[PDB]
RNA sequence: AUACUUACCUUAAGAUAUCAGAGGAGAGUCCUACUGAUCAAACAUGCGCUUCCAAUAGUAGAAGGACGUUAAGCAUUUAUCAUUGAACUAUAAUUGUUCAUUGAAGUCAUUGAUGCAAACUCCUUGGUCACACACACAUACGGCGCGGAAGGCGUG
RNA sequence: UCUAGAAAGGUAUGUCUAAAGU
């Protein structure tokens, strides 16, 4: 059957599997965690983030913000 | 609400499952084709002579 | 463009053509992996210590604002005027002129007619009962006839047939007006 | 108050559209552009083209886009090793607001 | 307001251009009322190298939604 | 709604013990009969219990690993039971509507005087006027030629052709009362 | 399972950072509030184009397209 | 060619606009259509623009001419994402007047129509 | 408040509006839209030079004005001068008002006034 | 919502010939199967030119509808009965 | 035309110019074939208002095109990389150089593409109107014929 | 505690029934 985006969204929520989250593609980093919460605008909140470029550096608790996001695997 | 211009006929509230179904009714089809071989016989049959400039 | 999708008879669709292909000339502009707006926007922090003090030699006091000071006269004026209307409208056991006795026995009839007579309205009050008073109310600052009156019945059961019958039909029909009739709700 | 931030917009009324709007302006993000045109302090806003600006702000909006006076431009340009700093002088402008970025309040 | 009509696309292998240059293939399952997609065995066509076990691409950031399987 | 995010929102919040009369067990099981009827023309109004997303994907991951509650079982039951014994009395009362016709007044002399006409060579005459009256029972047929959909109930035709069943077959009505059926078959098997 | 909009109603008067997705230059000091679009009022600011300081701002105001993530600091 | 000082784009219909987009080209086209999102349908235009190679000779320091890529597209739509800004070049092929004569033959059409149709359906 | 309201009540004024790219367009205006959409008469379109020798101006914006067909072309600056332009409004960056316009009366909402006094 | 002549000469097109331009500079070009209401297309059989020139083939495609540029549909939708002007419309149901 | 069967579906809210005054209906609202001013639209009607409207006393001419020809015009500039073999300058993923295998994908075009200039041919458009074949002008030029197209401004 | 009566259509579809000669 159809699963629908938030369902896989809250999928990585739930079994708390650790994601990689794809940016705008000039912006040049992409962040590692596990997502903790989301809204209806795909703005998630990650716990102990770790970003890196395109070994980096820890983040803690971020509020990574929707209108950036390009892809959130895992 | 839709209004289907060739059909000539009202529609309830538009919904794609009942205008998508209008859109493929045989009688529908049959107004559409009646339309649209009149307007290209009409733009055919429509001789526009250009107007006569008639000099000494 | 040989066999067609479309439901219309070939005949139709040979009428709808398309035009030749649309010929392929170079872009012009930056792609699409490439369009941003400018990044290495500089900071803010420089601008305060050196060009603020240029700015305020230049300009030391500002503008007046003075549509924002119409708004503050129309609060003020709303401010001001509920506090008046609260402090009249709050200072019945020392109004003097509705002072009678027990308070179910007083009916409340309003929107009486302007130029009615007291004795028209004991008329019409009686019906239900004997009336102990009446006092009809006309404005302390001019006595203009207020529309309401007050009329003491000699029993709260005798009142309260006046108030049924004559209040809930439409209005008691007086002279010209239909005053409606209730509770003396003080 | 608490009902009017709680619930959807969408089921407010107008009544308390407006009161939101109002409460919006007077204790929220925007209080710093309020507080700066009630109290005639001059703001530094950064645009996204690079121009910092800096002015007195007559009114502002929703949108963030606001009617100056005495604006001030500021910008720096280069093509390698030789820079300069330009600077405009305008006298009263109303700022489109989709380009700013960061709305500063002079202490 | 209006799902995209993507019924015929499901359960299918499809190739999107993701955000100009890149461009990633996959398993198509679900869509929204955006078109943010999520699908299954993502592989990043570019030598390629595989994202994840599973994907949810944010619909802003697709051009176009080419269909690799019969559909 | 009318901004897609309004629409996004208010599919989150639904998304965002587990007992109780709070949570329609029926839906949680799967396919409340209140839920695939809701459009239609056999609509039952509204499902009293509500429906919820975050319940129903807890109730995929423990009949997935960890259990099976079987008064869930005992209570979806008991709902499709009622419903479908409801429409075996409706489908029912339909094909009696078809023997209310088949045994009409009128009809019933037309073809009783038929049949009198009906009464070797004497063989020959009696099969000529009996083919006329199949033909009569036949005319009578193409008045309606009607069967009865042994599923949804309604009505179908056999001059029609296997297209447009297909049309039929593939509705909202027969694909949930289908549905229907085979919960009833699956729990009266697995009961029993 | 804490959602983007009760986080940042919980780093209220905290010392918050966030970070322009630009050049970026990241602001941090004690978020004063926040609004439905989360635009923020930020407080006692400072900023860091590349970890270099420019200075301590006083009060600013940063629009809500701009910022990339938000983060609790110790 | 002069336009009227208020004239909007709901007034400029059949007219000839030139329409500049976000990316130097420029749609000629005759105007026949347009929407609340102010995305227009052209009816013959003439996608043009600079090319990459010519773009110098527009740069500031007889005249200038610059070879322009005529590449004709029949009855587009535009998206209104795109659109920059609109100039009007060309007037209709027809009067002020005759538009009056025509619009008032064309809704005596549609009246007759009307009638028609409604005293045949109620026969 | 919604600003735009303010932008309708100057007619016939001339303005100087800055639009993204980085041409002014200069000239009288008429009847704004409720989404900025202003409607310009007798403008004078320019795009600024740099004013550093080394320096490039914007090449899309540069086409773009000469596309606009009316450049006067002998000049030596990118200024091309047309009677009625109609700017999309999402292009405008900032509008240069006229200097002797009085904004104690021009900034006054009548709606807003009017929701706060009538509740 | 209402959709105006634009978006629904868009709906007229369903079946025939179109080639639209894409804002990354690609240009496709087949028969258009499914238009929706936010300019968002499908195509079939399509000829699929890539923004620096080469021409490839692919069977359907789905552009969003927010990267279109133009669409050229064909030329006799010109006569459509949505660009008259003064229409009477018989009556409300 | 009529009848039955089945499928699909059943509506975002509010408003119709503003300001101001007078009057009235139980502080604000509502109303006035009430009154002024402002704005807007239509219809008329005007300006010594501005711009434009093609030879026949000749075989011409203006504006716009050609997705037309000469034309393979004249001048430039391009045409995939690897693994290896034989040799090989050589920081590279033997790059450079000749020949081959194997391998990725590979718009066509090289009579092309980009720059420059000319000539010839062919389309579409209009008052091809009326009077005249004439000696004007510093306040530079009777703008003192009938119309038509487009804009400006004023009144009813 | 302040009195619950759900629509009635639209389009699409097949089949029946029928109306025509020279
Ligand atoms: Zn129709
Ligand atoms: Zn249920
Ligand atoms: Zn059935």
């Amino acid at each position: 059957a159809m699963v629908p985006p938030i369902n896989c969204i809250f999928n990585f929520l739930q079994q708390q599997t650790p994601v990689t989250i794809w940016l705008f593609e000039q912006i040049g980093i992409r962040i590692k965690g596990k997502i903790v919460g989301f809204d209806e605008f795909m703005n998630v909140v990650i716990d102990e983030a770790v970003e890196i470029p395109v070994k980096g550096t820890p983040l803690g608790k971020i509020l990574l913000k929707g209108d950036n996001i390009t892809l959130i695997t895992s | 609400r839709y209004y289907c211009e060739y059909c000539h006929s009202y529609l309830t509230h538009d919904t794609l499952s009942v205008r998508k179904s209008h859109l493929v009714g045989k009688n529908h089809l049959r107004i559409t084709a009646d339309y649209y071989r009149n307007k290209a016989r009409d733009i055919i049959n429509k001789h526009n002579h250009k107007r006569r400039h008639i000099g000494k | 463009m040989n066999y067609n999708l479309s439901k219309y008879p070939d005949d139709v669709s040979r009428l709808f053509k398309p035009r030749p292909p649309l010929s392929y000339k170079r872009p012009t502009d930056y792609p699409y992996a490439k369009r941003q707006t400018n990044p290495n926007i500089t900071g803010v922090a420089n601008l305060l210590s050196t060009s603020l003090k240029h700015y305020m030699e230049e300009f030391p006091e500002g503008s007046p604002n003075n549509h924002l000071q119409r708004y503050e006269d129309i609060k003020l004026s709303k401010i001001k005027n509920a506090q008046l209307l609260d402090r009249r409208l709050q200072n019945p056991n020392v109004d003097p002129h509705i002072k009678d006795t027990d308070p179910y026995r007083t009916i409340f009839i309003g929107r009486l007619p302007y130029d009615l007579d007291e004795i028209e309205l004991q008329k019409y009050f009686v019906k239900f009962g004997e009336i102990e008073k009446i006092r009809i109310v006309k404005d302390k600052i001019t006595q203009k006839s207020k529309g309401y009156a007050f009329i003491v019945f000699k029993d709260p059961i005798s009142s309260k047939m006046a108030f049924k019958e004559i209040g809930v039909h439409r209005g008691i029909q007086i002279k010209d007006r239909i005053c409606i009739v209730d509770i003396e709700r003080g | 108050s608490s009902q009017i931030i709680d619930r959807p917009k969408h089921e407010l009324s107008r009544a308390e559209l407006e009161e939101l709007e109002e409460f919006e302006f007077k204790h929220g993000p925007m209080s710093l552009i309020n507080d700066a045109m009630v109290t005639r302090t001059p703001v530094i806003i950064s645009l996204r083209n690079n121009h910092k600006i800096i002015a007195r702000v007559k009114a502002f909006d929703r949108h963030c886009n606001m009617v100056l006076e005495n604006v001030k431009e500021l910008w720096t340009e280069k093509k390698g090793k030789n820079v300069i700093n330009r600077e405009r002088f305008i006298s009263k402008l109303f700022l489109r607001g989709d380009s700013v970025i960061v709305v500063l309040k002079t202490p | 307001v209006s799902t995209p009509e993507l019924k015929k696309y499901m359960d299918k292998k499809i190739l999107l251009n993701i955000n100009g240059s890149r461009k990633v293939a996959g398993i198509l399952r679900g869509y929204d009322i955006f078109l943010n997609v999520v699908l299954d065995d993502a592989m990043e066509i570019n030598n390629n190298h595989q994202l994840g076990l599973q994907t949810v691409i944010r619909g802003n950031s697709i051009i176009s939604l080419e269909a690799l399987d019969a559909i | 709604m009318s901004t897609p995010a309004a629409e996004q929102r208010k599919l989150v919040e639904q998304l965002m013990g587990l007992h109780d009369p709070k949570i329609c067990k029926s839906y949680l099981v799967g396919e409340c009969p209140y839920d695939l009827f809701q459009g239609t023309k056999q609509s039952l109004g509204k499902c009293p219990q509500m429906h919820l997303t975050k319940h129903k994907i807890q109730y995929e991951r423990e009949v997935k690993q960890g259990k099976t509650f079987p008064e869930f079982e005992r209570e979806y039951l008991a709902i499709l039971s009622r419903f479908v014994n409801e429409c075996n009395g409706q489908i029912s009362v339909a094909l009696q509507n078809l023997k209310h016709t088949a045994e009409e007044r009128m009809k019933i002399q037309q073809v009783t005087e038929e049949l009198d006409v009906l009464d070797l060579i004497s063989k020959r005459k009696e099969v000529a006027k009996r083919v006329r009256n199949i033909t009569e029972n036949v005319g009578q047929s193409a008045q309606q030629k009607l069967q009865v959909c042994e599923v949804c109930g309604a009505y179908l035709s056999r001059l029609d052709t296997d297209r447009r069943l297909a049309d039929h077959f593939l509705g909202k009505i027969h694909l949930g009362y289908v549905k229907m059926r085979e919960d009833y078959d699956r729990l009266m098997k697995n009961n029993r | 399972p804490v959602n983007p909009k009760p986080f940042l109603k919980g780093l209220v008067n905290h010392r918050v950072g966030v970070k322009l997705k630009f050049n970026s230059t990241e602001y941090r000091g004690t978020l004063v509030s926040t609004d439905n679009y989360f635009n923020l009022q930020l407080n006692e600011a400072e900023e860091f184009v590349a970890g270099v300081s420019h200075g301590t701002l006083g009060e600013i105001f940063i629009r809500c397209n701009n910022v990339l993530y938000i983060r609790e600091l110790p | 060619i002069q336009v009227a000082h208020s004239s909007r784009l709901a007034n400029l219909i059949d007219y000839k606009l030139r329409v500049l987009t976000q990316d130097g080209r420029v749609y000629i086209g005759q105007l026949m259509a347009f929407d609340k999102h102010m995305n227009l349908v052209l009816n013959e235009c003439i996608e043009e623009r600079v090319p990459k190679t010519q773009l110098d000779k527009l740069r500031p320091r007889t005249t200038l001419n610059i070879k322009v890529e005529k590449r004709v597209l029949g009855l587009t739509i535009l998206r209104g994402e795109q659109i920059l800004s609109t100039v009007v070049e060309d007037k209709p092929l027809l009067s002020k007047k005759e538009r009056l004569v025509r619009d008032k033959k064309e809704k005596k059409q549609a009246q007759k129509q009307t009638k028609l149709r409604k005293e045949k359906e109620k026969k | 408040m919604k600003l735009v309201n303010f932008l309708k009540k100057l007619r016939n004024e001339q303005v100087t509006i800055e639009l993204k790219n980085g041409t002014t367009v200069w000239g009288t205006l008429q009847s704004v839209s409720p989404q900025m959409n202003a409607i310009l008469t007798d403008v004078k379109l320019t795009l600024p030079q740099p004013r550093l020798n080394k320096l490039n101006s914007n090449g899309i914006a540069m086409a773009s004005l000469y596309l606009t067909g009316g450049q006067q072309p002998t000049a030596s600056d990118n200024i091309a001068s047309l009677q009625y332009i109609n700017i999309r409004g999402n292009t405008i960056r900032q509008i240069i008002l006229p200097d002797s316009l009085n904004l104690d009366s021009l900034l006054v909402d009548q709606k807003q006034l009017n929701s706060l006094r009538r509740s | 919502t209402m959709n105006g002549i634009p978006v629904k000469l868009l709906n007229e097109a369903q079946g025939h010939i179109v080639s639209l331009e894409l804002t990354t500079g690609a240009t496709y070009r087949g028969k258009l199967v499914e238009s929706e209401d936010s300019m968002n297309v499908q195509l079939r059989d399509v000829i699929a030119t890539e923004p620096q020139g080469a021409v490839t083939h692919m069977d359907q495609i789905f552009v969003r509808g927010s990267q279109i540029k133009f669409i050229v549909v064909p030329d006799l939708l010109k006569n459509a009965p949505l660009f008259k002007k003064n229409s009477s419309r018989p009556m409300p149901p």
